[PDB]
């Protein structure tokens, strides 16, 4: 049985980055050559694993995380990076074992006058731990005065919209991201390439 | 681009509630959020709240929290503002706006506005006016010109219209804004300056129409003797 | 909080002239400053955002400048439609509205013509007396009306209302109504309206005696 990579890569709609999606993959045969030999992806960088060995490796579980960001932020989806997306939305671990796949989606995720479905967290008083997902909407207290849950001066709503317009520069255009995580536990590996089946 | 059409004006009693609609004629609002801004008569603009339709979350200002509910039906491209426990202080015009944000500034500015919805709150009941004359005399002349008019008193709600001689007389006419009396009823006057050399020649009739009570009065104003 | 101060409250400029409106922020808002125009009876509309960027469809005779705490809205050649209220608004740290500047039509000074009207016998029959003082076709807008009943200054029992600037001659007119019960109206004789206006070298009084006409 193959792995349902099409559900993740070829999904109709993607999640906002602050509420990034995660799909568990197990008990299937994966064909990573379909992905590395695609040229549809502008970004395909692996960490802690080498890409050409993937078809000959097994793992206990593979997690695919999917979300949308803008072009200038694709570089933040890497270990050790900082910035608004890596600090407040989606953080990779320093010891990351997996791959980061991205591609431009300006045609799917833009609307004339702005597509506002895709949001990001702009304010947070602490950085995320790796793979932490914060979907709360508390008012962010920028000063010393309690905000009482009321938006206002020094009391920011923490989320903001990308507002993807098809006329934005490539840096401000939507990019779909899929992060694969290769997890190897003391348990029978169930996700293998075609060669290790 | 975006056209915002709001529901019509409302006259409401204290303690009751009102719900004002705002429809984006384009089939979409094309904004991150939609705000409601109110303006009391003669006053400035006060932000009340916004709804973020994508999240279904509404943030309200402190002055109305607990009394106000802002919603948005994505299917009909319509935002609603429901104000309850209405007091007379809520008498104002209410505007809906599409919000625009420029990172990293945290405030919105409003690039498109509905036409506004007047909400009058009063314990008064619908009453027609009484029309009394403001008759010309000698202390009512200033050279060759005299002044006369009509006093339209004790009506509710707004408005009344006033014309002179069934629209034939228009120059020199001043119909003043109504004043709200401590009784809760409205009162205005409409005056016109004419040559005093024709106060016996010309006949002057003010035509008063108060549509809310189906009251129409034609008042002849003749000089005093 | 950020406090927005607009000056002056009323800007009297003649048609076709240059208009300059000031907006001051109590602390820096960078360029996150918006200007709105509110024509009489209409909703506000956006003129400028980003301190100097015209909203779509706004003609080039409107322009904004400034950054930080000091902003200005300039109208290069005043048009009749441009006579309106103008609001600035910061959106740097949430939002704050300015108090508004009224751009008013500057015209030559014109003294009011004053008229007083005793209550009608019809109204007196009902039990109430209304005494009306009319100030007709004056400019500037500042005018002071004083009611005296037998030299007793009336305070708190009168209401006034003022027209907008006349579309033809740009003047104002004002109406002042003094309210008395019928019984109090008949206890007194001299009903006077004293009007103070810049176009008058001396204050003017119009008055009648109850029952004498
Ligand atoms: C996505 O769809 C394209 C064309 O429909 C197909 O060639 C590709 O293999 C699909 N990708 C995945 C991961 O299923």
């Amino acid at each position: 049985n193959l792995c349902p990579f099409g559900e993740v890569f070829n999904a109709t709609r993607f999640a906002s980055v602050y509420a990034w999606n995660r799909k568990r993959i197990s008990n299937c045969v994966a064909d990573y050559s379909v992905l590395y030999n695609s040229a549809s992806f502008s970004t395909f960088k692996c960490y802690g694993v080498s890409p050409t060995k993937l078809n000959d490796l097994c793992f206990t579980n593979v997690y695919a995380d999917s979300f949308v960001i803008r072009g200038d932020e694709v570089r933040q989806i890497a270990p050790g990076q900082t910035g608004k997306i890596a600090d407040y939305n989606y953080k990779l671990p320093d010891d990351f074992t997996g791959c980061v796949i991205a591609w431009n989606s300006n045609n799917l995720d833009s609307k004339v006058g702005g597509n506002y479905n895709y949001l990001y967290r702009l304010f947070r008083k602490s950085n995320l731990k790796p793979f932490e997902r914060d979907i709360s909407t508390e008012i962010y207290q920028a000063g010393s005065t309690p905000c009482n849950g009321v938006e206002g001066f020094n009391c920011y709503f923490p989320l903001q919209s990308y507002g993807f317009q098809p006329t934005n520069g490539v840096g401000y255009q939507p990019y779909r991201v899929v992060v694969l995580s290769f997890e190897l536990l003391h348990a029978p590996a169930t996700v293998c390439g075609p060669k290790k089946s | 681009e975006v056209q915002l059409v709001q529901s019509g004006a409302e006259v409401k009693k204290p303690g009751s509630s009102v719900k004002v609609s705002c429809k984006a004629s384009g089939g979409t609002f094309s904004s991150f959020s939609i705000s409601w801004v109110r303006q009391a008569p003669g006053q400035g603009l006060e932000w009340m709240g916004r709804i973020i339709p994508v999240l279904g979350i509404a943030n309200y200002a402190q002055e109305v929290q607990g009394r106000v509910t802002i919603t948005a039906d994505k299917s009909t491209s319509t935002a609603y503002m429901e104000l309850s426990s209405l007091r007379s202080e809520d008498t104002a015009v209410y505007f809906c706006t599409t919000d625009r944000f420029v990172e990293p500034a945290t405030g919105p500015f409003f690039d498109y506005w509905g036409q506004g919805t007047l909400v009058t709150v009063s314990s008064a009941s619908t009453k027609g006016p009484s029309v009394f004359p403001l008759a010309p005399s000698s202390k009512s002349t200033s050279g060759g010109t005299a002044a006369l008019g009509c006093l339209v008193k004790d009506y509710f709600p707004e408005p009344v219209t006033v014309s002179w001689n069934s629209g034939a007389l228009t120059s020199g006419v001043h119909t003043f804004p109504a004043v709200l009396q401590s009784s809760g009823l409205y009162s205005l006057s409409s005056v016109v300056t004419v040559p005093s050399s024709s106060l016996g020649t010309q006949t002057y009739i003010c035509n008063v129409n108060h549509k809310p009570s189906n009251t129409k009065v034609d008042k002849k104003v003749e000089p005093k003797s | 909080e950020i406090v927005m101060t607009q000056s002056p409250a009323t800007l009297s400029v003649s048609p076709g002239e240059r208009a300059t409106l000031s907006c001051r922020a109590s602390q820096s808002v960078s360029s996150n400053l918006a200007w709105y125009q509110q024509k009489p009876g209409q909703a506000p509309r956006l003129l400028i955002y980003g301190a100097s960027t015209r909203a779509t469809g706004i003609p080039a005779r409107f322009s904004g400048s400034g950054s930080g705490t000091e902003f200005t809205l300039t109208i290069s050649s005043l048009q009749s439609e441009d006579f309106a209220v103008y609001y600035c608004q910061q959106y740097s740290n949430w939002l704050t509205f300015g108090g508004g500047t009224k751009v008013e039509i500057k015209r030559t000074v014109a003294a009011p013509s004053v008229f007083i009207f005793p209550p009608s016998d019809e109204q007196l029959k009902s039990g109430t007396a209304s005494v009306v003082c009319l100030l007709n076709n004056f400019y500037p807008r500042e005018a002071k009306v004083q009611w005296k009943v037998d030299n007793a200054l009336q305070s708190g029992n009168s209401q006034e209302s003022v027209t907008e600037q006349d579309s033809k001659d740009s003047t104002y007119s004002l109406s002042s109504t003094l309210t008395l019960s019928k019984a109090d109206y008949e206890k007194h004789k001299v009903y006077a309206c004293e009007v103070t206006h810049q176009g008058l070298s001396s204050p003017v009084t119009k008055s009648f005696n109850r029952g004498e006409c």
